[PDB]
């Protein structure tokens, strides 16, 4: 019966994953650093670098988005809006 | 479909204008974006010499190009998010 807060959590998570797509592609990270790639250990540094940046991106967005949702009580508010909408159509 | 009437009512229910939530989201992801591109350049610059060549130059321009690519992805995807949220989440159907 409650769907709105879940739509919000899902599309936010969707939007985050889509935004770092071109950072997950080892080909884009290979053409911003063409010469650094050709090097043996430059490859090893680049690959560990994207892992750590993707990690930082996921953990910070996770924590900061949930903080926002709690501060603004959005789950409760969206649950009550679902109730009001469902009650109107009953 | 949006009016000043429906938005004002949703504002009373939320305790704040609907767009303040979207703004917080977008402002948060743009801060995180620049933390990530900044960490990337810091990680690579620490490791800017390999063998005998100095890639300090290619690193700074290369990270500047990836930041521009992320700005465009972030801008594209969260513009979609903004629309969806205001149409399917922070919205009152036509029952009014």
């Amino acid at each position: 019966e409650h769907i709105r807060f879940q739509r919000l959590v899902q599309v936010c998570n969707k939007a985050l994953e889509e935004s770092i797509r071109k950072l997950q592609s080892w080909e884009k990270i290979h053409e911003c650093f063409p010469n650094y790639g050709q090097t043996r250990e430059g490859i090893e540094n680049l690959t560990v670098c994207q892992q750590q940046v993707i990690k930082l991106w996921s953990n910070l967005s996770r924590v900061e988005f949930d903080a926002i949702f709690h501060e603004r009580s959005i789950e409760e508010k969206l649950n009550q809006l679902d109730d009001l909408i469902n009650k109107a159509r009953s | 479909t949006p009016t000043m009437q429906s938005t004002s009512l949703l504002t009373e229910h939320l305790g704040y204008p609907p767009i303040s939530l979207v703004d917080d989201i977008i402002n948060a992801v743009n801060e995180i974006m620049y933390k990530c591109t900044n960490a990337m350049e810091k990680y690579l610059m620490q490791r800017n010499i390999i063998g005998k060549k100095d890639f300090s130059d290619e690193i700074k321009i290369g990270t500047a190009k990836l930041e521009s690519l992320l700005e465009n992805s972030v801008d594209k995807n969260f513009d979609k998010l903004e629309l969806y949220v205001l149409r399917n989440i922070l919205s009152i159907p036509s029952d009014l």
